[PDB]
Order: structure tokens, then C-alpha cells, then sequence
């Protein structure tokens, strides 16, 4: 009937950094996934991101950093606000 | 910086087109601008190519750059302009103003 | 949904109308507006083109057509409404 | 230096997703790079939008910046991956390798 | 305008055909290939996906479906003509 | 019948810049017009280019430099390898 590429915007995730012009109270209205990731730049300080995915493409950026310079951890949950109590640490 | 769809309002007045465009005297054209980076979200309006790009490029950041933000809805605008007989002539220009803006 | 007096003096050049009522058609989310563009030479008023145009930001909320150029080769106005293009006035 | 589409094959296999790919083991997606400049030829596809804002940074170098070279077609690609319960799965990728390329 | 033998062993799942004729439909000025997938273990055949396939490098202008690859978990062999998904082999 | 920005493509320009990687003898077959650039970048040699354009957006690209910081002279002629025997100069 509709193609789930172009599926209507349901899902709801939340919102830290990437953060919409009009995200409510921190909440964006998405229709792939949710996602977290944990990616420290190069200098010691470590950062930290949580925000909505638009399902096209999902399937490559949501499996584990394949071989990247840096590391990063991306946790691709489809519950409304599972990002919100998610705090990822990179592994060895 | 981000991929976002910036302002920018461009006058005929100092594009030298002054003498042969009635109306309007300066529309706004706006500008796409930023920087396009893992991940690419949902506002962050990307493809699956950009995507195998800007994965390709974590890799390899010297050998594939990074996608381009670059705009992804565009729309008319209706200029009165002269002729080169002096005649008054419409036309609808299409692809001239930014509507939308994503990662290419 | 807006229309137009739709007014042409070169109807005879691109085999075209020289008036009529013309119904507006543009992209939808849009607003449509009238325009009246005429030639005034000392006293002496000789319409070219009455008829639609787009989204303009020159005539948000305008019902009347007032030309606020001072003293153009062609004087135009833009007004947004429903048969606006009836009337006009160079008031700058 | 020019708008052009130039040539890359990217392999799964050092992508990571060699796990879960079963054909193909790498395909062709062409990345897109160059300059625009002031003219915009007939190869060089371009927009009306993209000739203003070219125009527009013809006056103002530092302002407005130039257009980017970035795709105009793309084409979709088969790949029988698997699930998250090991079930082989069919599916055209939608927008995957670069046809042509012109100044957005 | 290729035609393919369609076959499929989750055709429960998705509520699909377990096996048919598939005419191939594909983008103007591109080729369009037939694949062949199937389970190998210790001399006995599973077959698992038989279909249509868009322009790939792997399959160009072969007439038979010859898998190269040296012992995957899930064979698989590309070929372009018509009604190519017959016969299979493990030729590498 | 079919717009004038989508209009196929007839007229030949001639290449000796801007130079296609399917023009033969240096001929581009083109819908718009034919044009030659005589900009001289800052390093006082001078550079010379004619090639073909597409039309949309010509109207902008075929006036005079408006007000540019280099100097920069562009003929727009529709006349079969009009750009052949054309050589501008930069007015001081
Ligand atoms: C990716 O494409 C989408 C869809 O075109 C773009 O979303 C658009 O974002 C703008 C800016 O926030 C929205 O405009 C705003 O919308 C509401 C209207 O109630 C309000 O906050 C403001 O008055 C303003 O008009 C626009 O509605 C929205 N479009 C849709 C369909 O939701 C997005 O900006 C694109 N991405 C980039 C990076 O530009
Ligand atoms: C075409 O051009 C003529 C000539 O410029 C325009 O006549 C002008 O009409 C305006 C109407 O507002 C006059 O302004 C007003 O005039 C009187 C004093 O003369 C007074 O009511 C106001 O103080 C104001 O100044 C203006 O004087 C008059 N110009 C001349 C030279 O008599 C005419 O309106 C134009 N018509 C169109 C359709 O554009
Ligand atoms: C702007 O868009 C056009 C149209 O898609 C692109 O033109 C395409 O250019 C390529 C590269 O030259 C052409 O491929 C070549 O065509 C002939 C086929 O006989 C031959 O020389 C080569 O074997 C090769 O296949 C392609 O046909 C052509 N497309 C069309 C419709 O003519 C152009 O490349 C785009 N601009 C940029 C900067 O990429
Ligand atoms: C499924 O797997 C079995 C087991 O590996 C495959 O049997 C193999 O069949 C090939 C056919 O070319 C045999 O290779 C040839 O065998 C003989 C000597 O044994 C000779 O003609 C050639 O020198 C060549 O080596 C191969 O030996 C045989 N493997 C075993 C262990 O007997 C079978 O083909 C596979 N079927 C499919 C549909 O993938
Ligand atoms: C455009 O012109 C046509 C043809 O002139 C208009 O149709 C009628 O034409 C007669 C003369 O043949 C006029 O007297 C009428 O006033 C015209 N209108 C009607 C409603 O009969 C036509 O209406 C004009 N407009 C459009 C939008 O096509
Ligand atoms: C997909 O399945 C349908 C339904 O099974 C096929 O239509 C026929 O179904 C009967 C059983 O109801 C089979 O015996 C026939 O072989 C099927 N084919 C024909 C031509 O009658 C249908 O053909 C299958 N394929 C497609 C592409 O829909
Ligand atoms: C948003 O938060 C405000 C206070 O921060 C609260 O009063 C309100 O309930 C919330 N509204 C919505 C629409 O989420
Ligand atoms: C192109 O030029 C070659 C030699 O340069 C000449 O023999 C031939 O006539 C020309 N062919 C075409 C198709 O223009």
C-alpha cells in the first residue's frame, strides 16, 4: 500500500544533540529509528548524542563501527524515548 | 553548523539587472549551507548514497569526501522583464528559491 | 484558488487572450497574488499585463494595487486578493 | 577541475557488513566531485537557482558560496542480505549509485 | 523485459509465491539479470531465492549460473538471458 | 506543446574550454545557445573558452558583467558554430 521507505512519521525520540528547529521539549517526530551514539572526538573529552533517524539508509548506520578511525557505538532502538535512559560505553 | 537552509535576499538592483526587470526588484533566494556528518538524521534530509558516502569517508577520509548540503525542494518565481525590443514579457522562472535543503 | 483580470496587449504576438478572467493556479502551501502593470506618460495611462502571480513577499496582505515606485518605465503593483487587478493608483 | 562524475567501488567486505551480505560482495557507487564556476555549460547540469547564486558569488566572495557538484540521477541496486534471524532477504536499494552529476 | 523462474522458501512469511515466472522490471537503459541463492551442506541442495536481479559488474554476459565464490554460508550466482535460473553449479 | 527550458536538443557550439567527454572534433550538441568567455584570470595571462549552454538560466548568464571583480565578456549567439570566429576584447 505504502512503501516503508516513505513510511508516515510516527515514532518519537528524543533529542540532545542533533536537535530539530522544532522539537518540542526535546522531541522529534521520526518514522525509522532512535538512536544513540557515544563518539568521544579525538581529544579526551568525551560527547554524547541521542536523536531520530529517517529510515533510509538505517541499515548501514545502525550496525557497529565496522573500521573507523575513531570509535562509536550506535544503539538503534524503535521505542518511543529508549534513548532517553541509554548510556552506551565504547568497548576495547 | 549543520546542514540548514540559511537566508539570503538578492536585489537585481546591484546584479546590473536593474534595466530590464520591472518586478520584482529583489526576491529571496536562499542559500544552502553546512556540513553534512555521521549520522545523518531525520531532519538531515539524506539518501543511501550519501550515506555509503559519508560511510566511505570515514574510512578513507582523504580518498572520498564528505556529501555536499545542497538543496532538495525548489520553487518559481514571476519576473515582468523587458525585452530586447522593449516589450513586457512575464515568465514564471522555475528552480529559484530554497524550500528544503539535505545531504547529496 | 485566487483570480485574476487577466489583461494582454500583445494578444496578437503569442496568439493570446487581450482580457478575460483568468483563475490562478499555483503550488499548493503557497499563497497567490494579482499583479497590474501598466505604461503612464503624462497623464496618459496605457495598461500592458494585468493578471496572476506567485508567492511575493512585495504584497503580503495588500487589497488594494497602489504602485509605490517613483516613477519606473512600467508601473506595477501587486496585490493579494480576489479581483483585485480591477483598479490602481501611483501613490509612492 | 570540472563537475564530474568520477569512479568508486566500494566493497562490502571492508565495510564490515561482510557478515550480513550475502551478493553482491561490493558494487559500484560512483561519487560525485568537482567544481562550478561561473559558466554553467551544457554538461555542467544546472539550475536556475544555482546560476543566481553563482552570479551572486561573482560580487560577494565570501558571503554566498559557490554551488556544489552533487547528483542529479540515481539508480537502485538488488542485495540479498540477511535478517536478524538469519532469513535471506531481497531488496532494491533505492538511490545507491550516481547516473550523472551536475551544480546544485 | 527479462523473465525469471521465481522461487521462495519463506513465501509463508510474507504472505508471497513459493515458486512462478517472474517477468523482471527494471530502469530504461539498464541490463536486468536473473540470481539463483541456495544452501549447500555435505552434498545436499537447498534452495533458498531464485528471482530478478538490477545491472550488476558480477554477472556481465553470462549465459549460466556458475557460483565462484570458495565455500560461503549461502551460494549465489548471477547470469543474464532469459530463463537462466534453471541449472546451478559450483564451479570456482 | 513543449516548453522552451526543456526544448530538444538542435544547435551545434564549438569547444575549445569547456569541452564535453562525447563532443566529436569539437562540437557540442546543445538546446540553448553558444557562447565565448574571454576572462583573464588575475595573473595577467589571458585565457579564452567557447562552448554550449543550457539554456535555463542563460538569461542571466548572457548580459554584460554586472559588477565583478575580474573582467569578463560573454557573446550569447544561436548561430551554428558562431563561437568559432570570435574574438573579444575587455572594454577598460
Ligand atoms: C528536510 O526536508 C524537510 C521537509 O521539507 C524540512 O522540514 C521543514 O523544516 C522547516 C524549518 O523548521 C519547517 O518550517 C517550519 O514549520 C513550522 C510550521 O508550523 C514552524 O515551526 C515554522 O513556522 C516553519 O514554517 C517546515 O515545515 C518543514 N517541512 C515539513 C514538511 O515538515 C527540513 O528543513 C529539510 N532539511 C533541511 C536540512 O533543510
Ligand atoms: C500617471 O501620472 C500622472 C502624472 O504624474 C499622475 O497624476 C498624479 O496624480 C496624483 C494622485 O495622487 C497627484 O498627487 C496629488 O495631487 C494633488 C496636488 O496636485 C493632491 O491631492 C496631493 O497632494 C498629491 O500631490 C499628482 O499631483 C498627479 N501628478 C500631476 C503631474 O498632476 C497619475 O496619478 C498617474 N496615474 C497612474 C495610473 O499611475
Ligand atoms: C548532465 O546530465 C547528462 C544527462 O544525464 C549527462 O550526460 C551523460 O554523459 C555521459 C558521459 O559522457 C554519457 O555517457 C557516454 O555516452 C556515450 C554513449 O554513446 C558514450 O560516449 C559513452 O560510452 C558513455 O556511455 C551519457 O550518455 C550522457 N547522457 C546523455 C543522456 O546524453 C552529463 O554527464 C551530466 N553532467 C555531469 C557533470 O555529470
Ligand atoms: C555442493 O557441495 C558439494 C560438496 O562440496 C559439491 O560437490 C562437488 O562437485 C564438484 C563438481 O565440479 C566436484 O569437483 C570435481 O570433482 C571431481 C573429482 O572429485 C572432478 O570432476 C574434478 O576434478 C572436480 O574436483 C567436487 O569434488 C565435489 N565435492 C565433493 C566433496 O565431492 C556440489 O557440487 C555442490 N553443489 C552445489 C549445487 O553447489
Ligand atoms: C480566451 O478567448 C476565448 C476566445 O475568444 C474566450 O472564449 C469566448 O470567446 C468569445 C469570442 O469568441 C468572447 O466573446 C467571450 O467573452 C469568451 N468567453 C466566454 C466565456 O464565452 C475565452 O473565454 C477566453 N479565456 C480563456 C481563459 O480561454
Ligand atoms: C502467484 O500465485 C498465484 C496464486 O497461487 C498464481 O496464480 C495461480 O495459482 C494457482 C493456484 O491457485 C496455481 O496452480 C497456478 O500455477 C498459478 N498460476 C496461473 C498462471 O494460473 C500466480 O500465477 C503466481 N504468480 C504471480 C506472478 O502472481
Ligand atoms: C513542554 O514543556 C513545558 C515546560 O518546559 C511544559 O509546560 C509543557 O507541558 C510541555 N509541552 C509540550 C507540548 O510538550
Ligand atoms: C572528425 O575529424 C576527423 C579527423 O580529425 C575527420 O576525418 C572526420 O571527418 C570528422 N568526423 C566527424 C564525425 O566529425
Amino acid at each position: 500500500t505504502l512503501a516503508p521507505e516513505d513510511t508516515l512519521p510516527f515514532l518519537k525520540c528524543y533529542c540532545s544533540g542533533h536537535c530539530p528547529d522544532d522539537a518540542i521539549n526535546n522531541t522529534c517526530i521520526t518514522n525509522g529509528h532512535c538512536f544513540a551514539i557515544i563518539e568521544e572526538d579525538d581529544q579526551g573529552e568525551t560527547t554524547l548524542a541521542s536523536g531520530c533517524m529517517k529510515y533510509e539508509g538505517s541499515d548501514f548506520q545502525c550496525k557497529d563501527s565496522p573500521k573507523a578511525q575513531l570509535r562509536r557505538t550506535i544503539e538503534c532502538c524503535r521505542t518511543n524515548l529508549c534513548n532517553q535512559y541509554l548510556q552506551p560505553t565504547l568497548p576495547p | 553548523t549543520a546542514c540548514r537552509k540559511h537566508e539570503l535576499y538578492v536585489s537585481f538592483q546591484d546584479l546590473g539587472w536593474q534595466d530590464w526587470i520591472i518586478a520584482p526588484k529583489g526576491y529571496a533566494a536562499n542559500y544552502c549551507d553546512g556540513e553534512c556528518s555521521f549520522p545523518l538524521n531525520a531532519h538531515m534530509n539524506a539518501t543511501n548514497h550519501a550515506i555509503v558516502q559519508t560511510l566511505v569517508h570515514l574510512m578513507n577520509p582523504e580518498y572520498v569526501p564528505k556529501p555536499c548540503c545542497a538543496p532538495t525542494k525548489l520553487n518559481a518565481i514571476s519576473v515582468l522583464y523587458f525585452d530586447d525590443n522593449s516589450n513586457v514579457i512575464l515568465k514564471k522562472y522555475r528552480n529559484m528559491v530554497v524550500r528544503a535543503c539535505g545531504c547529496h | 484558488t485566487r483570480e485574476c483580470i487577466y489583461y494582454n496587449a500583445n494578444w496578437e504576438l503569442e496568439r493570446t487572450n487581450q482580457s478575460g478572467l483568468e483563475r490562478c493556479e499555483g503550488e499548493q502551501d503557497k499563497r497567490l497574488h494579482c499583479y497590474a502593470s501598466w505604461r503612464n506618460s503624462s497623464g496618459t495611462i496605457e495598461l500592458v499585463k494585468k493578471g496572476c502571480w506567485l508567492d511575493d513577499f512585495n504584497c503580503y496582505d495588500r487589497q488594494e494595487c497602489v504602485a509605490t515606485e517613483e516613477n519606473p518605465q512600467v508601473y506595477f503593483c501587486c496585490c493579494e486578493g480576489n479581483f483585485c487587478n480591477e483598479r490602481f493608483t501611483h501613490l509612492p
